[PDB]
RNA sequence: AAGCGUGUUACCUAUACUCUACCGUCAGGGUUGAUAUGAUGCCCUGACGAGUAGGCAGGCGUGGAGGUCAGUGACGAAGCCUAGACCGUAAGGUCGGGUCGAACGGCCUCUAGUGCAGAUCUUGGUGGUAGUAGCAAAUAUUCAAAUGAGAACUUUGAAG
RNA sequence: ACUAAUCGAACCAUCUAGUAGCUGGUUCCUGCCGAAGUUUCCCUCAGGAUAGCAGAAGCUCGUAUCAGUUUUAUGAGGUA
RNA sequence: GACGUAAGUCAAGGAUGCUGGCAUAAUGGUUAUAUGCCGCCCGUCUUGAAACACGGACCAAGGAGUCUAACGUCUAUGCGAGUGUUUGGGUGUAAAACCCAUACGCGUAAUGAAAGUGAACGUAGGUUGGGGCCUCGCAAGAGGUGCACAAUCGACCGAU
RNA sequence: AAAUAUUGGCGAGAGACCGAUAGCGAACAAGUACAGUGAUGGAAAGAUGAAAAGAACUUUGAAAAGAGAGUGAAAAAGUACGUGAAAUUGUUGAAAGGGAAGGGCAUUUGAUCAGACAGGCCAGCAUCAGUUUUGGUGGCA
């Protein structure tokens, strides 16, 4: 008998493949696979791990936010890696020539970085053009602002959406919305 | 798939999944919305502000195409133009030629001030604009026309 | 098909042995077998029998007659585990021996080399026996426990 | 014959039987888990059935091995047998029991030549 | 004392402790210029394993559907019986023999009216009890002949 | 009391598979994890909601934040 | 690692060498029986069941979390500031498959009871962390840039 | 008038539907047999064989029927008819049995059964390695 500190045969908790049966992403981590176990390039690493997230934990990077980020100082030239879509972004303007490495690029985004004298990649183009991933600049696209997470942590006076299909007037904006109707939440 | 259910892993447990002492029963709190003010009361409040009591004004007969008014901002004014024809417009931003853009005809009644158009001068048709919409276009060197 | 296949089969190829670190070292017998003392048989054909040991032999196994001429057991191997080693001993300087060995017991109605190599022993064997008295009777008479005898408060 | 392959050992040669399969013919001998509140088996009191657990799963080194030490597979004509023609060491042909009489003979012709064991060469076999 | 109080040893034995093997789980790793073609593969290392209610995962089985095995079969399909054999920890799978007579399987997928020991469950069939309890109200039957395979019980005669 | 073996409201069919916080049953195997009977509210006390206990999915990182533990220093308490 | 001057040997990252008998019911499996010890009848409600609690005489077959409208979380897929062909039309080898316009639904804007108004001072802000990348170092590390996210202070939009 | 409805009627065409306790109550002389005064309630029940070729004839018996013979691919298909499970029963054979029987671990005994001579089965000894148990004896503090 032994008086176990921490709960027995408890998985790690974290994806060690993709969910999914895309053949074309499976040998994709396998590639990346074999660079993070020869190389000790973290870069390999963070993007294996990046391959095996869910539809939810690769948000869309948009253009927009690839041209902020070289903006920064000594990004101008760097390899923009994005591990899931990149999608266009017509709000901006002025798009500056660049080497971005998605998995998926919309029409608009790969037209639009096209256009500009740029080049989309694949993520095996990456490995070839950077094996240890010199020079890149691995972005991420906004996981907090889904529809869900307005409703996560629903509570008193905790500012989350409610759940609820029909808005207005007669829907949720009475005895606990306002101190005239009873209580204020 | 009813084969990938739960139940077909169920079959051989009493229960099914539902406890020998809660004894799954037909209807143990009510149906449906039953005790929201009595004895869902703690629920209803926590999840649902709001829902009970009476707020302002009624309207009776109320028609949603008269409130038909769909908003466009500034960073989304300038797609109403092709794209192929767009980039030629960029170029030479020049006065005595500008584009005109109907939102009207796109299927806007509203335009909102979102911002950072580029400097060039727009012809602009709407049935409403707010108030910094009209001075970031007239900013830019164009002009807003109202239509109706 | 009946059943569809195995997709990858086993590599019929046999895989060699690893190295094995167990050499042959040469067994240290017992102290109460020194050659020329008298021993028990005490399984086989020849149980009870009392015996001379001869000379160790290259398979671990002792060489014994006690004298045919005497008690019927012929030149043979018995092996140290299956006798009892007695106190009694009698003198083998008068014996050749060298001329046994694993050979000479190897497999493949007695034979006359080993009638006549039986004869050149057991006369200097008898002759050696002769000596002190009551050895001759003392092998010709079988080994047994009578009721009320403990062999671990015994010793021979 | 086989590939020289460890001893084998079974970890339970007994069937596990299901509890009270003996005392009512309702009960099947197939193994069913006990669920009762108070069964006995099921709370594994001393001096009742014992159940099936991984602790009984076979070495995978001597898994689903013969006495003979070969695999046996299931063979419906001569087509299937020579798909083991270069594993006659570690699989051995079983011809499937729907077979006729005419056509087992001839797949044990072909598995004489080939050197494939059959595990029940005597079946539908006229004498 | 084989009782009581106290002390000293030796001994007995738990699914407990130590060591080792095997199963599984978890964890950390190795492995691509033939990884001597399987990378959900192969392998190395360490630890761990109780369980109702309950959750999840991997698998076994059933009716039907798309594809494939140019699958099996009247030289015997399916079904059924078998203190006959083999494989799987198990759900089960496979084979041999007997009966039988016309269809039916493996694999990859799809689908569901998909798995029973219970519900004083439904329908049907069958036991022990058991050749047992019983066939006892209404006063009552008997003889002979005939008939017929067969007469306490039918017909006739006689008697009551 | 009787009203077709039915009467403190006959029988037949339908609404109707009426409702039941109550009783009984709820059908294959193995592996891993693994409880609660307590808080608050309720025409609530054989029941629900709620917080707690549990599983699963994981996500961000990589030995920190920590800890049903002690020491040192400094408080607090009104039981024996 | 040890011994040996070396050569090599060894008990040093897990058993080898020699010998015998049998080659079949001999070992072994199955089954029946005997013997030693152990073993209360399952299901169920229950704090507690072998219960003097309930259902169960036996067997076969049937037999109980299904489908739908709407929806929450999670996951897979397609496209992506868009997205959804299948109400319809065209077409067809004809309930299949293929093709399509205008709309419409949801989303890209919120807020107020409403009339209404409606989101950049700034490198779309400052600070503290922050994976990754860049530079200098064999490296430890130092500096720069720091997406996601966490905390906080601000700026902007609606109501007051 | 058309675009719309249609568990009735008539005529068609279909099914990832059910397969005789299922599917309509009814695959069949089924809204039948039968029950109730009545309104109403309402079953069970498919399959010999390709073809009756449905067993001529002999014998025992009062007969049913048996035993032969014969038809048939099959009578292990005889209309009590495809296959023909279980409960329960008869016969035969084997085994055990002092107020239950059944079960689990292990072996005896009986019966039965599978593979392998190009190493299969069971052992003995020696030298080692791992884990132990039981002694003898030596030198020190
Ligand atoms: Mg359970
Ligand atoms: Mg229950
Ligand atoms: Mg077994
Ligand atoms: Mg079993
Ligand atoms: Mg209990
Ligand atoms: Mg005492
Ligand atoms: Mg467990
Ligand atoms: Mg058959
Ligand atoms: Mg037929
Ligand atoms: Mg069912
Ligand atoms: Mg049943
Ligand atoms: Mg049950
Ligand atoms: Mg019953
Ligand atoms: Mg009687
Ligand atoms: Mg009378
Ligand atoms: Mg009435
Ligand atoms: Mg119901
Ligand atoms: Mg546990
Ligand atoms: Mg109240
Ligand atoms: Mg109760
Ligand atoms: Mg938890
Ligand atoms: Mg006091
Ligand atoms: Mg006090
Ligand atoms: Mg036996
Ligand atoms: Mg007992
Ligand atoms: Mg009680
Ligand atoms: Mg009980
Ligand atoms: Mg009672
Ligand atoms: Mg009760
Ligand atoms: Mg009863
Ligand atoms: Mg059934
Ligand atoms: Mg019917
Ligand atoms: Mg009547
Ligand atoms: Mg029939
Ligand atoms: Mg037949
Ligand atoms: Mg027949
Ligand atoms: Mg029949
Ligand atoms: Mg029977
Ligand atoms: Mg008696
Ligand atoms: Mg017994
Ligand atoms: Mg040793």
């Amino acid at each position: 008998g032994i008086d176990h500190t921490s709960k027995q045969h408890k998985r790690s908790g974290h994806r060690t493949a993709p969910k999914s049966d895309n053949v074309y992403l499976k040998l994709l981590v396998k590639l990346y696979t074999f660079l993070a176990r020869r190389t000790d390039a973290p870069f390999n690493k963070v993007v294996l791990k990046a391959l095996f997230l869910s539809k939810i934990n690769r948000p869309p990077v948009s253009v927009s936010r690839i041209a902020r980020a070289l903006k920064q100082e000594g990004a101008a030239n760097k390899t923009v890696v994005v591990v899931g879509t990149v999608t266009d972004d017509a709000r901006i303007f002025e798009f500056p020539k660049t080497t971005v490495a998605a998995l998926r690029f919309t029409a608009g985004a790969r037209a639009k970085i096209v256009k500009a004298g740029g080049e989309c990649i694949t993520l095996d183009q990456l490995a070839v053009r950077a094996p240890k991933g010199q020079n890149t600049l691995i972005l991420r696209g906004p996981r907090n602002s889904r529809e869900a997470v307005r409703h996560f942590g629903m509570g008193p006076h905790k500012g989350k959406a409610p759940r609820i299909l029909s808005t207005g007037r007669k829907f949720e904006r009475a005895r606990g919305r306002r101190r005239s109707k009873g209580f204020k939440v | 798939p009813s084969r990938f259910t739960k139940t077909r892993k169920h079959r051989g447990h009493v229960s099914a999944g539902k406890g020998r002492i809660g004894k799954h029963r037909k209807h143990p709190g009510g149906r449906g919305m039953a005790g929201g003010q009595h004895h869902h009361r703690i629920n209803m409040d926590k999840y649902h502000p709001g829902y009970f009591g009476k707020v302002g004004m009624r309207y009776f007969h109320k028609q949603q195409a008269h409130f038909w008014k769909p908003v466009l901002n500034l960073d989304k004014l300038w797609t109403l133009i092709p794209e192929d024809k767009r980039d030629q417009y960029l170029k030479s931003a020049s006065k005595e030629t500008a584009p005109v853009i109907d939102t009207l005809a796109a299927g806007y009644g509203k335009i909102l001030g979102k911002g950072r158009i580029p400097n060039v001068p727009v012809i602009v048709k709407a049935r409403f604009v707010s108030k910094l919409a009209e001075e970031k276009i007239r900013a830019a060197g164009g002009v807003v026309e109202l239509i109706a | 098909s009946a059943q569809k296949a195995p997709k990858w089969y086993p590599s019929e190829d046999v895989a060699a042995l690893k190295k094995t670190r167990k050499a042959a070292r040469p067994q240290k017998l017992r102290a109460s077998l020194v050659p020329g003392t008298v021993l028990i048989l005490l399984a086989g054909r020849f149980r009870g029998k009392r015996v001379v040991y001869l000379k160790h032999l290259e398979d671990n196994t002792l060489l014994i007659s006690g004298p045919f001429k005497v008690n019927g057991v012929p030149l043979r191997r018995v092996n140290a585990r299956y006798v009892i080693a007695t106190s009694t001993k009698v003198s083998v300087e008068g014996v050749n021996v060298e001329k046994f060995n694993v050979e000479y017991f190897a497999k493949e109605e007695i034979k006359a080399e080993r009638v006549e190599d039986q004869k050149v022993v057991d006369k200097a064997l008898i002759a050696e026996i002769k000596k002190t008295p009551l050895l001759k009777q003392y092998l010709s008479a079988s080994f047994s426990l009578k009721n009320g005898d403990k062999p671990h408060m015994l010793k021979f | 014959a086989s590939l020289p392959h460890p001893k084998i050992v079974k970890k339970h040669t007994k069937k596990f039987k299901r509890h009270h399969s003996d005392r009512y013919h309702r009960v099947a001998e197939n193994w069913r888990k006990q669920k009762g509140i108070d069964s006995v088996v099921r709370r594994r009191f001393r001096g009742n059935i014992s159940q099936p657990k991984i602790g009984y799963g076979s070495n995978k080194k001597t898994k689903f091995l013969s006495p003979s030490g070969h695999k046996t597979f299931l063979v419906a004509n001569v087509k299937d047998l020579e798909t083991l023609t270069m594993h006659t060491k570690t699989y051995a042909a079983e011809i499937a029991h729907n077979i006729s009489a005419k056509n087992r003979v001839v797949i044990l012709a072909r598995a004489k030549a080939l050197g494939i064991k059959v595990t029940n060469p005597k079946g539908r076999l006229a004498l």
